[PDB]
Formats: structure tokens, sequence, C-alpha cells
């Protein structure tokens, strides 16, 4: 049985830590909204 | 029910100790979730009841109490901030500039950063804080990584 706890603010934060890439992906979505890779 | 704007975390207690299963936005005193989080269950708040209003698990979207808020898009060119709330951890912002999932329907926004499964609908935002869609539905990819969509809803 859930329940929710408030966890901050939604706010831009100048000067966050910058990461991750930017891979553009070529996917299918299924009935079951599950993404795959097509190859 | 605490029905303040910002990001909540979304437990349950239905397996050992306290577990986090996912994350959400309120906004407009509507609660913004992943159907993969919910599965469409009702929410408790303290004690005051959340019930769903809208789902559809293509989308993997679901929204408590009234329609879906968000409409906010990636504007395809900015770096993004994922407010990622983790399980047992504080709210961090991380920037990154998205990738694009192609799709025969279109081009969606993609972010490739790792956090566990139970970081699943912590909202994405742009520069001006709106929440321009959530994180957690995605693809695994040769690294073994995950890259998740940008998951946007529609607002009527
Ligand atoms: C459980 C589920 C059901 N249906 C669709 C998507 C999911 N999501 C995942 O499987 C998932 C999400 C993440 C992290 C980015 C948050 N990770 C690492 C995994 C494996």
């Amino acid at each position: 049985d859930m329940y929710i706890e408030r966890a901050g603010d939604i706010t831009w934060e100048k000067d966050a830590e910058v990461t991750g890439n930017s891979p553009r992906l070529d996917v299918a979505l299924d009935e079951s909204g599950d993404f795959s890779l097509v190859e | 029910g605490e029905t303040t704007d910002g990001v909540y975390r979304v437990m349950t207690r239905r397996l050992l100790g306290s577990t986090q299963v996912g994350v959400g936005v309120m906004q407009e005193g509507v609660f913004h979730t992943m159907w993969h989080v919910t599965k469409g269950a009702a929410l408790r708040s303290g004690e005051g009841r959340l019930d769903p209003y809208w789902g559809d698990v293509k989308q993997d979207l679901v929204s408590y109490c009234g329609p879906w808020k968000l409409d906010a898009a990636w504007d395809g060119l900015s770096e993004v901030q994922l407010l990622a709330v983790p399980p047992g951890e504080r709210a961090k912002n991380i920037q990154t500039l998205p990738g694009i999932f192609k799709t025969k329907d279109g081009d969606i926004g993609a972010v490739a950063l790792d956090y566990p499964a139970g970081t699943s609908g912590s909202p994405i935002l742009d520069k001006c804080g709106r929440v321009i869609g959530l994180y957690g539905n995605g693809v695994v990819i040769k690294n073994g990584s995950y890259v998740s969509a940008i998951t946007q809803g529609k607002r009527e």
C-alpha cells in the first residue's frame, strides 16, 4: 500500500553536476509501453 | 494530505522495511508519475487518499486527483536537468544534453544517466524550471547502461 513523501522544490539549480552523453537511437514502442532497439 | 507543488518519493511497506518504488510531481493539486511505478493503485498522502484519474500503459503515465497538467516540451537544443530522487538519497539536479529516440511516430528526447529503477518518475526540467517529462522508461544499450525517454503527457 503506497504512500508519498515530499523530496524537494522543482527548481533549475545553476552549477549542478553536468554529465551524460546524447545518443541518437532507433527504437520501437510496443503496446505494453516497452521500448526496444531497432537494428 | 500534502498537496504542496514539488517532487515526492513513492514508497511501499508491502516488502522488507520501507522501499522506494519511484518518484512523482505534484502540480496544481495533481500527482503525476509513471504507470510502471504504481500500476494504477491508489496512494496515501498522510491520512489523505489519492485516487487515479487518468492512465495509459502505452505512454507509461498516470495522474491522481485530476487530469495530466504538465505540457512543457524539450526545445530540441538546450541542456536539461534530471532532478533525480534516488532511494535513501537527497534530491540532486544532474544537467545533461538529451540524445534522441527515433521512432516511426516521431523523435523523442532521451537522457543517458544511470540511476536505480526506484528513481523512475523523477522530473526532467527546462531552464525555467518547467517539467518537460519524466525519467524511467527507456532502453538498455550495448554498454549495459540505460537511456530514458523524456516521457511527456498531453494537457486538454
Ligand atoms: C520496470 C519497468 C517497467 N516497464 C517499463 C520500464 C521499466 N523500467 C525499468 O525497467 C528500469 C528503469 C530504470 C532506471 C531509469 C530509472 N532502470 C535501470 C530499469 C531497468
